[PDB]
């Protein structure tokens, strides 16, 4: 939950 | 919100290890209005994006990363400057600096993408 | 109306900053605002980088004669009608050595069209840090 992540919306 | 520098050290941290295990999953990082630039023109969009970076045929691509700025800037995203050195497929290390504008995705907490890629090589 | 190219945008803007930290150096902080980053070693390798107007200016003060030669100006479209700008060349301050230099703009409307002001400028001295 507070990993920061990527990823296209 | 998480410190700018943080989303900036494990972005940087996440994108090139992904140049040099999978190139192929990097597009998973992009918007529908995500620019690329490696001039050079602009493709948009997860897809073309994915087809220019199978076009540079990253092979055996290790990084040395000697400096990472990384700001907040509007609409809580994080731009990022990255200067570096950058060997592929076997060439010498070429020095270079990358630009980023990560933005947040919106829909789900501490998640950001790439809005802006900038890459241009020095020499 | 029809819109400015970002490119366009970010070569005027690199066109008019370079010149301004010649004429008045001075003067330089009126483009930044209150959110504002801006950065140009100190110890422990990059030195870190101030924040709003009045910090800014005490921070340009604290170096410049000055000659730019810009070989490298990329600028394109990014969040709330904003434009990123890569920057990359040569600097020399009183008369010294052209040193090479790794520059980032985020410009951002002042909402006046076509006004625009640094949200974000992160320079770095390439010899600093390779």
């Amino acid at each position: 939950a507070l990993r920061i992540t990527f990823g296209g919306p | 919100k998480p410190s700018p520098l943080l989303v900036g050290r494990e972005f940087v941290r996440q994108y090139y290890t992904l140049l040099n295990q999978a190139p192929d999953m990097l597009h998973r990082f992009y918007g529908k209005n995500s620019s690329y630039v490696h001039p050079a023109d602009a493709v948009y969009g997860q897809k073309e994006i994915h087809r220019k970076v199978m076009s540079q045929n990253f092979t055996n691509c290790h990084t040395k990363i000697r400096h990472v700025d990384a700001h907040a800037t509007l609409n809580d995203g994080v731009v990022v400057q990255v200067m570096g050195l950058l060997s592929n497929n076997n060439q010498a290390l070429r020095r270079f600096m990358q630009t980023f504008v990560l933005a947040p995705e919106g829909s789900v907490a501490n998640k950001f993408y790439v809005h802006n890629d900038i890459f241009r090589y020095q020499d």
